[PDB]
């Protein structure tokens, strides 16, 4: 008649979590180099666009970027970074 | 309708939808054959392709996608037809020009 | 019978009619004379105009009964379709504003389709000018009996009227019996004179 | 310059009789005098007969390209 | 419909102006149709604009002015937007002026400043 | 397919469905532009570097 | 419908010249002005 | 904030109107069509500039209006950030001062838009400033509106769509600023 | 004040895609389930 609720219970339940220093050293590592190698120019995000007019403030806090460099010895022929 | 005995009008078989392609005219054909007969009006959802209702497709719980459509309505029985047998006939709309 | 060869390509049709044949040789070759009790059921909607205006008051004022008479109106502000059993109709008449719409019978000089049961070539549908007479069975010259096969043994005639401009157009120019007096099989012409002329 | 042939041909003459038929009879602007006439479609052929239809033709190729004709300028006969 | 650009071009404060003032003489020229509310609409927000755009101060300016004005300022360093704002508004005092100019005092110079002042309310 | 058309409810490609009318109307294209005069590369050329 | 064009109408029944369904009313001797067309059944083949 | 946009757009005459210009029926008809309308990205619009491309005039079967293309460019209101701009009052809140310049309404300057040394009034509904020493701790503005001055600094845009199968905010809303240094009370800046 | 609405858009079919769904997509697309092998209430109105 009714149809059951979406979740029905469980009898059992997870075991707990093991408790260990150098893991949760780990633990934290992880959660600082996630948030750290971002910043890597390997990462992308998108480019700068759709500035509203030009304002000398562009000037002054403008953004620096300078291209990458990867190896030219080692990828084909279109590898230029541009 | 059927016939005479239940005020069924009269029936066009196949074989005069190839007389009016032999003489070749074409809105005699097509309103003799939808908009006499059994013009209809339904909805669809450009984005997933499927069929809805009222201004709304239920599938994308969303409202920018629908619009609505002249079709003769043995058509849409047949579009709700081949779903039942996981056979789904998705749409893609375009302009009209 | 299943879906398609039902429904989808044998799809039925309204405005149509069925009766007996007999013939008729004082009519020209491109008109049937329909029987007046068929004229007040098949309607066609017009839509009134600067041009034809006054025309059909004269229709409207009639109900009905008349011959040249109407059946319902549709107007153009307000979408509603009257009824002409009811209401003092004459001021109906004067209510009209273009673009309303009014059911007219059929009245002489009207294209209407015809044909013949079991089709086997392009001829065995035509188009010709409707005329109303009284008796009850659809009537037209012998001459064109050779395309339908047909012989005033008992058979029995379909009938059809559209309803839009360009179909009725292209009902007249294309199926006109006069563009179609020779065979496209082979350029042979068909419509000619018959047994009792022949002598 | 343009290729296909100068005269209209059937179909042509249909739809183009047909759409102005349904033009007039809406309140279209008409040009071609009416003798008490009350027909769309005869004052269609009035006016077919009197070349003052204002439609052009688009014919198209199967390629796309296209090319166009003025009713009053086609060849015409009955 | 379809928006090619929604930031096709800024404009002047008389542009616009001026698109109303020939908008306004064409005012009810047609006849007493009166098709629809649409044409209140139009009416309501044509006039109110009008109206309210007559309180400006960049009333009664002139195509010429304007690029006069333009050709003279044209070597103060000034942005697009100052130009065309400072053309929006003909200020009367210095202080205003600090508003609109960002990093005024790195850029520019009170003497600087009081000539644009000084052509700005004349000229305008 | 014409057949499919007929499925459809939508006019065919042969016969009067295979060209298109273009009406014979009072129309100028491209007519005059409405001037601008607030906006020249002359008055904002940028003026950086 | 229900009303007839405007006023007091709010009944219907049925009438009809020839094979048709229209739906009589009766504060102007009209069909409501609108009629529809009977849906119905058969030529196919009380609980459990 | 008066700011041009480049508009395309297809538009039908209906057929008893040929007897006209098309350009001018297209005019009277996109005006008619944009009138007095916000555009969900770009805010409201005014009216047309000018129309600059009208395609072919195609018919269609079944109907007898002409179908035209269209290029065409228009002008609408939006505000750009940090704009100086001059607006009548339109009205008092303890969330912020309201603004309009009577053909518009959408602006909002909340407290913290307003200037520092008091940002609440005696409880009433009309917004009380006050001064360090000088200005009598009441200096306040009116419903029906001065043309005050303001600076742009925030805005929206919400979507008024509906939602769900068919049968109090606005689409486009902006903030205002008045505490910037050298700007405050009309009457005395 | 109004935000602009596209009444309708002129359309037309340009291709019909036949594929398959899913079970999650069959979920998906559903409005309710049904769990009952009966169909009417045991009362006398043949509720269902
Ligand atoms: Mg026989
Ligand atoms: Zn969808
Ligand atoms: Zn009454």
């Amino acid at each position: 008649l009714k149809p059951p609720p979406l979740f029905p219970d469980t009898d059992y339940k997870p075991v707990p979590l093991k408790t260990g220093e150098g893991e949760e050293y780990m633990l934290a590592l992880k959660q600082e180099l996630r948030e750290t190698m971002k910043r890597m120019p390997y990462f992308i995000e998108t480019p700068e666009e759709r500035q509203d007019i030009e304002r000398y403030s562009k000037r002054y806090m403008k953004v620096y970027k300078e291209e990458w460099i990867p190896d030219w010895r080692r990828l084909p022929r279109e590898m230029m970074p541009r | 309708t059927e016939g005479r005995s239940r005020d069924g009008g009269l029936r066009l078989g196949e074989m005069e939808r190839d007389c009016l392609i032999g003489y070749g005219a074409s809105m005699l054909l097509l309103e003799r054959l939808m908009i006499s007969s059994d013009a209809f009006e339904v909805d669809v959802c450009g984005q997933c392709g499927l069929l809805g209702y009222s201004g709304w497709c239920h599938y994308c719980k969303s409202s920018c996608h629908v619009s609505s459509l002249r079709i003769p309505y043995a058509c849409k029985l047949l579009f709700q037809e081949l779903q039942s047998m996981n056979i789904i006939p998705r749409l893609k709309l375009s302009k009209y020009n | 019978q299943g879906r398609f060869r039902g429904n989808l390509s044998g799809k039925r049709v309204d405005f149509s009619g069925r009766t007996v044949i007999s013939p008729d040789p004082n009519l020209r070759i491109d008109e049937v004379a329909v029987p007046v009790h068929v004229a007040k059921i098949l309607t066609f909607p017009e839509k009134v105009n600067k041009a034809n205006i006054n025309f059909l008051r004269k229709l409207v004022q009639n109900g009905p009964e008349v011959h040249p008479g109407a059946n319902f109106i549709q107007q153009r502000h307000t979408q509603m379709k009257r009824f002409l059993k009811y209401g003092n109709r004459e001021k109906m008449a004067q209510e009209l504003k273009y673009g309303d719409i009014v059911e007219r019978h059929l009245i002489d000089g009207d294209v209407v389709l015809f044909n013949r049961q079991p089709s086997l070539h392009k001829l065995s549908i035509m188009a010709h000018l409707a005329r109303v007479k009284p008796h009850r069975t659809f009537r037209f010259n012998e001459c064109v009996c050779t395309p339908y096969n047909a012989d005033f043994d008992g058979d029995e005639m379909n009938l059809h009227l559209p309803q839009t401009e360009e179909a009725k157009a292209e009902a007249l120019v294309l199926m006109g019996t006069k563009a179609n007096l020779v065979t496209p099989r082979n350029g042979e012409p068909l419509i000619a004179a018959i047994q009792d002329f022949l002598t | 310059k343009r290729i296909t042939t100068p005269y209209m041909t059937k179909y042509e003459r249909a739809r183009v009789l047909g759409t102005r038929a349904l033009q007039i009879a809406m309140c279209a602007p008409v040009m071609v005098e009416l003798e008490g006439e009350t027909d769309p479609l005869l004052i269609a052929m009035k006016e077919l007969k009197a070349r003052k239809i204002p439609i052009i033709i688009r014919r198209y190729l199967p390629d796309g390209s296209y090319e166009d004709w003025g009713v009053d300028e086609l060849i015409i006969t009955d | 419909m379809e928006v090619k650009d929604a930031n096709s071009a800024l404009l002047s404060n008389y542009e616009v102006f001026q698109l109303l003032t020939d908008l306004k003489e064409q005012r009810k020229e047609s006849g007493k149709n009166k098709h629809s509310s649409g044409q209140q609409n139009l009416n309501t927000i044509t006039y109110e604009t009008l109206k309210y755009i007559s309180k400006t101060p960049c009333r009664h300016q002139s195509p010429e002015i304007v690029r006069e004005f333009l050709t003279a300022l044209k070597s103060h360093k000034l942005t697009k937007a100052e130009k065309l704002q400072l053309l929006n508004h003909r200020p009367v005092t210095a202080v205003e002026i600090q508003l609109m100019v960002e990093e005024s005092e790195e850029r520019l110079t009170e003497e600087q400043i009081e000539a644009l002042l000084h052509t700005v309310t004349s000229i305008l | 397919g014409v057949s499919e058309c007929i499925i459809m409810g939508i006019p065919m490609n042969i016969g009067t469905g295979l060209f298109k009318l273009l009406h014979k109307a009072d129309r100028d294209p491209n007519p005059p532009k409405r001037p601008l005069i607030f906006d020249t590369n002359e008055f904002h050329i940028p003026l950086v570097t | 419908r229900g009303r007839c064009p405007d006023c007091g109408s709010t009944e219907l029944v049925e009438d009809s010249h020839y094979s048709q369904s229209q739906l009589v009313c009766s504060d102007c001797g009209c069909v409501v002005t609108e009629g529809v067309l009977t849906t119905t059944f058969s030529d196919e083949g009380s609980t459990g | 904030m008066f700011v041009l946009v480049e508009m395309v757009d297809t538009v039908r005459i209906p057929p008893w109107q040929f007897e006209r210009k098309l350009n001018d029926s297209i005019a009277e008809e996109l005006n008619k069509k944009l009138a007095n309308k916000v555009v969900y990205n770009v805010g409201l619009c005014i009216c047309l500039f000018d129309i600059t491309k009208l395609e072919d005039a195609y018919v269609f079967p079944g109907d007898g209006a002409s179908h035209t293309k269209v290029h065409f460019r228009c002008v609408v209101f939006h505000p750009f950030l940090d704009e100086i701009l001059i607006g009548k009052i339109k009205g008092c809140s303890p969330e912020g001062v309201h603004v309009s310049l009577g053909f518009f309404d959408d602006i909002l300057i909340p407290p913290e838009s307003l200037q520092q040394p008091a940002k609440f009034d005696e409880a009433e509904q009309v917004w009380v400033w006050e001064y360090e020493t000088e200005e009598g701790a009441h200096d306040l503005y009116m419903d029906t509106g001065e043309e005050i001055r303001f600076r742009v600094v925030d805005e929206s845009f919400v979507d008024t769509s509906p939602t769900g199968p068919s049968s109090k905010e606005a689409p486009y809303t902006l903030v205002g600023s008045i505490s910037e240094p050298g700007l405050g009370l009309l009457s005395w800046w | 004040k109004e935000q602009f609405r596209e009444t309708d858009v002129a359309k037309k079919i340009s291709h019909i895609c036949f594929g398959m769904k899913s079970p999650e997509e069959m979920r998906q697309q559903a409005h309710i389930q049904v769990v009952s092998k009966n169909l009417y209430s045991q009362d006398n109105q043949h509720a269902p």
